[PDB]
């Protein structure tokens, strides 16, 4: 589903990530609409920074977002992954 | 319906531009179009200025210069021709991404194409400039 980190497997949010990393969309619309998302699906106060501007060394791979975002989420008392 | 929507060739110098190229976007009018993309698209016809935007980005995507200050997902961006996403505090609702200003506005007699008379801005530094 959509609306919630929740409703999200670990595995579909890598998937969401990916589509996001490589701008695999039919237009620059898509990509900022998907972007949107993401920054509302994780409630991080960095927002897109996790994808375009990475704190220095912090892993900006699809993998190394996902691992970041969980990570945060678990440490900031915030509901999980699905399954 | 508007100007900026009819054909025109493209023209203008530019300015030499560093790896702070995109932080000036935020501050001023605006940071100057590269001398080296002017280089690239002086002369080639374009159906509107939207076309030549995507033409600035794919340019940028392909100049190592001006690539090498973008992360692997804002390469991906301009590869497509889109717009790189800016900085959070950049960013204005849903306007996340760099915008094209021109400099002497197109509904006072500026020119649309002339490289000399564009900027890139962030969305909050554009906002603000047509407030004054
Ligand atoms: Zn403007």
């Amino acid at each position: 589903l959509k609306h919630s980190i929740s409703d999200y497997t670990e595995a579909e949010f890598l998937q969401l990530v990916t589509t996001i990393c490589n701008a695999d969309t039919s237009s620059e619309e898509e990509l900022v609409k998907l972007v949107t998302h993401f920054e509302e699906m994780t409630e991080h106060p960095s927002g897109s920074d996790l994808i375009y501007f990475p704190k220095e060394g912090d892993d900006d791979s699809p993998s190394g977002i996902v691992n970041t975002v969980k990570q945060w989420r678990a440490a900031n008392g915030k509901s999980g992954f699905k399954q | 319906e508007s100007k900026r929507n009819k054909p025109g060739k493209a023209t203008g110098k530019g300015k030499p531009v560093g790896d702070k190229w995109l932080d000036d976007a935020g501050k001023d009018s605006g940071a100057p179009i590269p001398d080296r993309i002017a280089d690239k698209l002086r002369d080639k016809e374009f159906k509107s200025f939207d076309d030549f935007r995507k033409a600035v980005w794919e340019e940028v995507s392909k100049d190592p210069e001006l690539s090498k200050n973008l992360n692997p997902s804002n390469k991906s961006s301009v590869s497509k021709g889109y717009s790189p996403f800016t900085p959070k505090n950049q960013q204005v609702g849903g306007r996340k991404v760099y915008e094209l200003h021109h400099d002497k506005p197109i509904s006072q007699g500026g020119e649309v194409y002339d490289m000399d008379n564009i900027r890139v801005t962030t969305p909050k530094r554009h906002i603000d400039i047509h407030r004054g």
